């Protein structure tokens, strides 16, 4: 089947409990992360899924394991605290990839940005330009938006994903009242 | 002693009771004593500064119970032991 | 029914906790499986001044 | 009450669509946090403040029901809304409306509770206040040191400063205030005044010996260049030494109100830096002095420097013992509390001499010894 790690970083931002949107869409993304899970357990249950936020004060949630039955509950107790940090969010996934019991799975890591993000071009391009370097597969799902929605994130991720050929995708939902999930399971990434 | 160590011990410092915390070095060149127990406990400053987290000096000390100084003994076989008088005293006193 | 969704974390500890008694209650029948001898018991109460 | 909300949203006063476009953007938008935001730029604005008592209660009650926001905004509009009624009666039941409303999710009661007893720190009650603020100092003193609840338990402080009962807390609490400044932010027009009670408040104070941590933070010295120098003065003077008395003189008449009866209690405490700065100024050659320099330098009488010296040791910063025939004055451990640079310059050269004696002895014995016993 297919060797890979799968790593989903969520929002717990106050931004994901606004009553315009979904009803409190974070149990919507949270089944999406079942769903997820459940699928690529139903394709290879050899894969590691693991959890963490991206708080200012990152917390490994879960450690990289396929027993999914301890996961579920570690998916409760979010702690709604903090806004949006980005650097040591991808440090702290991208960086201990390496962690990792099976050296043969491939690198995959997905992201649910709840909040806008406060880094500058420059981060934008130094990491980019680390991530792009070390060749790790990288997702960028953004739920929920205040300024525009692509202006910088374009040439973020165009910059960003190399390999053209069968490379990454991005996935960019727009507003609307309608479920996440089949928006998101559009993409080859999910199945 | 670097500024994560705040973070680090923070987490065995909700999950876990109070983390006592030691330095050494990576190289056995310090002649001097390599334990430190610093205990990870919040004090009250006079100046002012907000309370953070504070690492304490506790005293520590190197001893085994009953069989590690044998092992220590039987695999050195060239440390001495006690031995009061004149030659474990100069050194002392000279050193 | 905000405040009462705490309560399926507790439910899942919980579970979880009669998930992992099953190693330590299931030694009971591997360490006290037959006592071999017999000894006599005889009550005495004593004081250690928890 | 969405469909109704456009007919008082939309009709305002000249200048106030140029808030209430955003507003009612941001509220079709059904924005939360933004809806939020936009309110404490409203309040932050210096409104007329006679045509606001609907979006008070409107978005009172919006920050009521909504349930997603931080309450502490909540507060602080509920503070506007007191401020600006001067309506005590029903203070108590708004303030109890936001605790039974605010669930058990934030430490919010630190300043629910400094909220209710700030408001209780009037003339009608005193004692029951300042127990509840013990409670407020009492409950959370856990890891969350923001200190920004703890600067307005300052600021209670200060209301309880306001009583001539206890000047000690506001010094004990002044240090806190001291020390939790991040930038200049605020105005400095009321820094004026701050400094101005911080500065009277602190030599008032009865509870502290030395008044070296006050001026030694840089901050201070900073912040009163701009003002008169009358106090800069007389601060570096209680502070590095006090030989004249011509200057704490006219320092000591200058302040009329609340001076001339403490005025005899400062001087009980200004006598005992003469003292620790006589016995610490020579660390060696002859410590022991005599009574002539005590007495010429606080023009006090001889009969008098038993007072003084009993006062000295009933204090409890140093514990001399003298047991001299002939009238002398020999001193104990003392601790400068301030500063001392020519005692770091001469901490350099005796450290160094100490150091390179050490050394010495340790290349004279070890150097044979080493040789003839190893």
């Amino acid at each position: 089947m297919v060797l890979e790690s799968t790593m989903v970083c969520v929002d717990n931002s106050e931004y994901m409990r606004n009553g315009d949107f979904l009803p409190t869409r974070l149990q919507a993304q949270q089944d999406a992360v079942n769903i997820v899970c459940h699928s690529k357990t139903r394709s290879n249950p050899e894969n590691n899924v693991g959890l963490i936020t991206l708080a200012n004060d990152c917390e490994v949630l879960t450690t990289l394991t396929p027993d999914t039955g301890r996961i579920l509950s570690k998916l409760h107790t979010v702690q709604p605290k903090g806004k949006i940090t980005f650097c040591t969010g991808i440090r702290v996934a991208h960086l201990a990839l390496k962690h990792r019991q099976g050296k043969n799975h491939k690198m995959r890591i997905i992201a649910f940005v709840g909040s806008p993000v406060e880094d500058n071009e420059k981060d934008l391009v130094k990491l980019a330009k680390r991530l792009k370097k070390e060749k790790v597969n990288v997702d960028i799902i953004n739920f929920g938006e205040e300024e525009v929605n692509t202006e910088k994130l374009t040439a973020f991720v165009n910059t960003l994903n190399g390999k053209d050929g069968t490379g990454s995708h991005l996935v960019t939902v727009p507003p609307g009242p309608s479920l996440a999930d089949a928006l998101i399971s559009s993409p080859i990434l999910a199945g | 002693l670097h500024k994560n160590d705040i973070a680090i011990n923070e987490l065995m410092k909700r999950y876990c009771p109070n983390s006592v915390l030691v330095i050494i070095d990576v190289k056995p060149k310090d002649l001097g004593l390599p334990t430190e127990a610093y205990i990870s406990v919040e004090e009250v400053h006079d100046d002012g500064t907000p309370t953070s987290k504070t690492f304490e000096h506790v005293t520590s000390e190197i001893g085994a119970e009953e069989a590690e100084e044998v092992g220590v003994e039987h695999l050195l076989r060239d440390i001495k032991d006690t031995t009061v008088g004149t030659l474990s005293q100069r050194i002392t006193n000279q050193v | 029914k905000i405040m009462k969704s705490e309560v399926l974390r507790v439910t899942h500890e919980l579970q979880a906790m009669k998930d992992k008694i099953k190693e330590n209650s299931e030694k009971i029948k591997v360490n006290k499986t037959l006592p071999y001898l017999v000894s006599n018991v005889i009550e005495l109460l004593d004081v250690d001044p928890q | 009450d969405v469909p109704g909300f456009l007919q008082q949203s939309q009709n305002s006063g000249p200048g106030q669509p140029a808030v209430w476009h955003r507003l009612e953007e941001l509220y079709t938008k059904k924005l939360w946090h933004q809806l939020t935001l936009q309110v404490l730029d409203f309040v932050q604005d210096p409104c007329f403040a006679q045509g606001d008592g609907l979006i008070k209660l409107y978005e009172n009650f919006i920050s009521e029901f909504e349930h997603r926001v931080n309450p502490l905004s909540l507060v602080e509009i509920i503070l506007h809304v007191v401020r600006q009624m001067t309506d005590p009666n029903v203070a108590l039941t708004f303030l109890e409306k936001t605790r039974e409303k605010v669930k058990s999710s934030d430490e919010a009661v630190i300043l629910c509770k400094t909220a209710i007893g700030a408001l209780k720190l009037n003339i009608g009650d005193l004692q029951v206040t300042k127990e509840t603020i013990e409670d407020v100092e009492e409950m959370l003193n856990n890891l969350p040191g923001v200190t920004s609840v703890h600067s307005r338990f300052y600021d209670l402080s200060s209301k309880y400063y306001q009583t001539i009962g206890n000047h000690a807390s506001y010094y004990k609490d002044a240090l806190r205030f001291l020390g939790c400044v991040d930038i200049k932010d605020l105005p400095v027009s009321e820094q004026q005044e701050r400094a101005f009670t911080l500065g009277l408040a602190g030599l008032l104070g009865e509870g502290v010996f030395n008044f070296g941590e006050l001026l030694m933070h840089p901050v201070l010295e900073s912040l009163r260049n701009t003002d008169r120098q009358w106090l800069i003065d007389t601060l570096y003077a209680f502070n590095s030494g006090n030989v004249e008395r011509f200057q704490t003189l006219k320092t000591a008449w200058g302040q009329q109100p609340d001076l001339a009866a403490n005025e005899a209690q400062l001087l009980r405490k200004i006598q005992l830096l003469c003292l620790m700065e006589m016995t610490f100024t020579r660390p060696a050659n002859h410590r022991q002095l005599t009574f002539e320099e005590i007495a010429k330098s606080a023009k006090i009488t001889v009969n008098e420097v038993e007072l003084l010296v009993m006062k000295a040791l009933s204090v409890g910063l140093v514990k001399g013992s003298i047991d001299e025939v002939d009238k002398r004055v020999h001193m104990t451990w003392v601790q400068p509390r301030v500063l001392d640079l020519q005692q770091i310059k001469g901490m350099k050269d005796r450290l160094e001499f100490w150091c390179t004696d050490v050394k010495s002895m340790e290349m004279l014995v070890e150097h044979q010894a080493h040789d003839i016993l190893t």
